[PDB]
RNA sequence: CGACUCUCGGCAACGGAUAUCUCGGCUCUCGCAUCGAUGAAGAACGUAGCGAAAUGCGAUACCUGGUGUGAAUUGCAGAA
RNA sequence: GGUGAACAGCCUCUGGCCAAUGGAACAAUGUAGGCAAGGGAAGUCGGCAAAACGGAUCCGUAACUUCGGGAAAAGGAUUG
RNA sequence: UAGGAGGGCGCGGCGGCCGAUGCAAAACCCGGGGCGCGAGCCCGGGCGGAGCGGCCGUCGGUGCAGAUCUUGGUGGUAGUAGCAAAUAUUCAAAUGAGAACUUUGAAGGCCGAAGAGGAGAAAGGUUCCAUGUGAACGGCACUUGCACAUGGGUAAGCCGA
């Protein structure tokens, strides 16, 4: 029946973890990611959800790079 | 630190306390307040006899369900007490504390009685059970603070 | 291959077999079966273990 | 004291009416409340031979009268509760079976 | 499975050492606010959900 | 007399409101314009004598190097 | 492994268990299982529920029929 | 009553004025004393241990008993309902502070081989193994545990990808 005897068949997984953000939301099946929109070029984000924006937008992760620019633009990108 | 009633005479007598024990508060207090006001030695009598299923605890104020006994004629004349083993358990070990630090202070263990005994409750502890339905509620214990104040008895 | 190769280059010794297993904790862990030319015990006190 | 002396329990009155999955450790239970308003000693140990004949016939049906020796002697254990306590054990049966046999005092 | 991916295989080697009391010299540094490790998982309670 | 119930005070509990705070928020204003195939944002895994998180860093891994200051770090030990 | 048509039920061997909180008592009402004198559906909307029949061998087997069935009809006997 | 207006009480700021405060401020408690018809205010005592009040002008996220109001806590119900499927446990001994529940032995039983046996797929992810245990958890209990802590363990030319 529906409810108790039918979710003992969860076996399978629909989703896997994506390579692009590391979330289980890789529909196998499909070979799309749903969060990030993976293998699509660009990333998947909508302005109906900022919360979701800001779960991922810049500044949430290490910038290992960006975090060296406002640095590197003091003193005018010098190099000895 | 320092209990709810102060002592007749404060250096001849002995005090003892335990806080959350993991007893019921309703039986414990049930069980005190038959202990109140007894001679120690036969406070230790009576209550290892309770233990042993020979002599009753009355229940009067937590009573609503308790059945009936013969054993507790003496003193509740309808005859309803229980035997609860855990909180008499619990309450010797504080006597016997209170004896102990009788004995240190250098007073008449034989002379020593229950002059002030108290029990009180604590923070409940939390517990989950599931029912039909799909529904949990609430499975929580009611531990309690036991405060006992034994004084030597005089003329 | 890198594994025996680099036995080699340490230790003055050579590997036999090696065989190659990842632990749970993360790390490879790896058990060199020397030639019996080489004593384990010998290169062992030689690193010092025992 | 010491003393050690055979009864015969008729353990079929003390076990009317019992429960089948339940007759033979009232059994067990009735042997130690024989023993123990036989000597008034609230330690009795059950042999374990007197146990395997009472468990012989299975749960739910027991031997109806079963000859026993039980044995008042000291607690040696230097932690006791009581002085003195009973072992019952299985006794040997004459061959001429249980008639006319009463109470014995075993030297 | 018996059969995991070596990604599930790393990824789950993680969240063992993920898994671990704090170690108790935390506790006496100077200007700490960490009473336990409010991180711990169980195997049977939490599902590490891939 | 006593038990039960109702009730008043004293004391003790449960509970964390109020009172005083605040390395946080919000709001307004001002200055500047600086990501990425020379591989960005994001993710994963590693990395400390004793570390799980967070902060940092990348097999040179809670850092290398120059400059500046000028005698520390710090929860413990240690080489200094 | 035995019975048995039989991977039915029932019992045992290898292997595994006695884990389902226990003590006392046997009151009403319950849940599950039975048995009942004479009658035999009168009960009830209703043979609901239960009881009865049940394997096998031998004999016998109606109306109707799409001539294939009905049919394991019905009705009897035997069984260690 | 619906409604309208006037005069006031009270909370929190700002511009001013007058003050209090480690010889005890704010808050809160009181069978304490009073004032006002009343909103409310003033004093006393206790805890408290660092801030606070009054008057004028003015400003506001400004006054609670309800909204099956929101968050948090607490009761009566109540030591009550209850803990009942899967036949079953019993006796000595050992450990232990403590044994109906641990371990050994003995006895009785059940699963009855389309199993309550031995292994796998997916799924879980360290539950595996050893040693130790204060608490919590194992809807009774525990010396025990699938719990907590520290360690250890998964080896492939041939089994799979
Ligand atoms: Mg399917
Ligand atoms: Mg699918
Ligand atoms: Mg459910
Ligand atoms: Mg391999
Ligand atoms: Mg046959
Ligand atoms: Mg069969
Ligand atoms: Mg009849
Ligand atoms: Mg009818
Ligand atoms: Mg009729
Ligand atoms: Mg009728
Ligand atoms: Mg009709
Ligand atoms: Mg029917
Ligand atoms: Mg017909
Ligand atoms: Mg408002
Ligand atoms: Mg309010
Ligand atoms: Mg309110
Ligand atoms: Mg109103
Ligand atoms: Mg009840
Ligand atoms: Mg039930
Ligand atoms: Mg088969
Ligand atoms: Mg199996
Ligand atoms: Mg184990
Ligand atoms: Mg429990």
């Amino acid at each position: 029946t529906k409810g108790t005897g039918s979710f003992g068949k969860r076996r399978n997984k629909t989703h896997t973890l994506c390579i692009r953000c590391g979330r289980r939301s890789f529909h196998l099946q499909k070979s799309t990611c749903s969060s990030c929109g993976y293998p699509a070029a660009r990333i998947r984000k909508y302005n109906w959800s900022v919360k979701a924006i800001r779960r991922k937008t810049t500044g949430t992760g290490r910038m290992r790079y960006m975090r060296h620019v406002p640095r590197r633009f003091k003193s005018n990108f010098r190099e000895g | 630190v320092k209990y709810s009633t102060d002592p007749a005479n404060p250096t001849k007598s002995a005090k003892a306390m335990g806080r959350d024990l993991r007893v019921h508060f309703k039986n414990t207090r049930e069980t005190a307040f038959a202990l109140r006001k007894m001679s120690l030695n036969k406070a230790k009598r009576y209550l290892e006899d309770v233990l042993a299923h020979k002599q009753a605890i009355p229940f009067r104020r937590y009573c609503r369900g308790v059945g009936r006994t013969a054993q507790v004629k003496n003193r509740q004349p309808n005859g309803q007490g229980r035997w609860p083993a855990k909180s008499a358990k619990f309450v010797l070990d504080l006597l016997k504390n209170a004896e102990s630090n009788a004995e240190v202070k250098g007073l008449d263990v034989d002379a020593l009685y229950i002059s002030h005994i108290q029990v009180n409750q604590a923070q409940k502890q939390r517990r989950r059970t599931y029912r039909a339905h799909g529904r949990i509620n609430p499975y929580m214990s009611n531990p309690c603070h036991i405060e006992l104040i034994l004084s030597e008895k005089e003329e | 291959k890198k594994i025996k190769a680099a036995v080699k280059k340490m230790y003055d010794i050579q590997a036999k077999k090696v065989n190659t297993l990842i632990r749970p904790d993360g790390k490879k862990k790896a058990y060199v079966k020397l030639t019996p030319d080489y004593d384990a015990l010998d290169v062992a006190n030689k690193i010092g273990i025992i | 004291e010491v003393v050690t002396r055979e009864y015969t329990v008729n353990l079929h009155k003390r076990l009317h009416g019992c429960t089948f999955k339940k007759k033979a450790p009232n059994a067990i239970k009735e042997i130690r409340k024989f023993a123990q308003k036989a000597m008034g000693t609230n330690d009795v140990r059950i042999d374990v031979k007197l146990n395997k004949h009472i468990w012989s016939s299975g749960i739910r049906s027991v031997p109806r009268r079963v000859r026993v020796r039980i044995a008042r002697k000291r607690n040696d254990e230097e932690d006791a509760k009581e002085e003195l306590y009973s072992l019952v054990t299985v006794a040997e049966v004459p061959q001429e079976g249980l008639k006319g046999l009463g109470t014995k005092v075993v030297e | 499975p018996s059969h995991k991916t070596f990604r599930i295989k790393q990824k789950l080697a993680k969240k063992q050492r993920q898994n671990r009391p704090i170690p108790y010299w935390i506790r006496m540094r100077t200007d700490n606010t960490i009473r336990y490790n409010a991180k711990r998982r169980h195997w049977r309670r939490t599902k590490l959900g891939f």
